[PDB]
C-alpha cells in the first residue's frame, strides 16, 4: 500500500521559516515527481512545485519563488518544503502529492500551517 | 506559464440533477488534464485522468471530455456521494496549475 505520512500542525510567527516533511512508504520517491499543494481555508488548491528525487530537479510556480524551496531525502524516501518570510497569506493546509502527468494519484492528509497576526 | 478557467465557482444541485463543470486553458495542453474530487474535510482524490479516462474505481455516470483549450466534466444523475469540491489540472508545460475550483453544494 502506498502512504504519503505528513508532519504535525504548525503554529508560527510573522517572518519566520517552516519546513513541512513528507515521508512515503510502499514505493521508492525516485520513481515519481514528489508535488506540494497549498489551500487557504475554504478555497482552492494550488500547485506549489514539484522535484523529481532521481536528480533533485525542481520546478516552481513562478508565485512561489523564494517563498518555496523543496527538497529531497532519498534515503529517507522523504520530501521536504520550506517556506520563507511567512504572512498570514501562508495559513493554508500543505499537501504532498505523488504522480506525473497522468495526474496525482497519492496525497497525503496534509499539514495545517496557521500563522499569526502582523505580517 | 498555462492558467485554468474553471467554472462554475459554486454549484447547488440535487440528487438525480445532471451537472457540467467546465475548464477552460489559457493554451493548448494536449489532454493532458486530470479532474480531481474533494469531499468535505478530506483530502483530494483523482477521478479522471488524459482528459476522458475514468481512474480506479470511479462509476461510469463521470464523463470527462474535450479537446485544445476546452475540458469539461459532467456528471450525470448525481448521487448523494458525489457533493463536494471538483478541480481541474493540467500537465503540460509547468506550472502545473489548477483551476479555481467548483464547490458542488445540496440545495436545501
Amino acid at each position: 500500500e502506498v502512504q504519503l505520512q505528513q508532519s504535525g500542525p504548525e503554529l508560527v510567527k510573522p517572518g519566520a521559516s517552516v519546513k513541512l516533511s513528507c515521508t512515503a512508504s510502499g514505493f521508492n520517491i525516485k520513481d515519481t515527481f514528489m508535488h506540494w499543494v497549498k489551500q487557504r481555508p475554504e478555497q482552492g488548491l494550488e500547485w506549489i512545485g514539484r522535484i523529481d528525487p532521481a536528480n533533485g530537479n525542481t520546478e516552481y510556480d513562478p508565485k512561489f519563488q523564494g517563498k518555496a524551496t523543496i527538497t529531497a531525502d532519498t534515503s529517507s524516501n522523504t520530501v521536504n518544503l520550506q517556506l520563507s518570510s511567512l504572512t498570514s497569506e501562508d495559513t493554508a493546509v500543505y499537501y504532498c502529492a505523488s504522480g506525473g502527468e497522468l495526474g496525482f494519484p497519492y496525497w497525503g492528509q496534509g499539514t495545517l500551517v496557521t500563522v499569526s497576526a502582523g505580517g | 506559464d498555462i492558467q485554468m478557467t474553471q467554472s462554475p465557482a459554486k454549484l447547488w444541485a440535487s440528487v438525480g440533477e445532471t451537472v457540467t463543470i467546465t475548464c477552460r486553458a489559457s493554451g493548448n495542453i494536449h489532454n493532458y488534464l486530470a479532474w480531481y474530487q474533494q469531499k468535505q474535510g478530506k483530502s483530494p482524490q483523482l477521478l479522471v485522468y488524459n482528459a476522458k479516462t475514468l481512474a480506479d474505481g470511479v462509476p461510469s455516470r463521470f464523463s470527462g471530455s474535450g479537446s485544445g483549450t476546452q475540458y469539461s466534466l459532467k456528471i450525470n444523475s448525481l448521487q448523494p456521494e458525489d457533493f463536494g469540491s471538483y478541480y481541474c489540472q493540467h500537465f503540460w508545460s509547468t506550472p502545473w496549475t489548477f483551476g479555481g475550483g467548483t464547490k458542488l453544494m445540496i440545495k436545501r
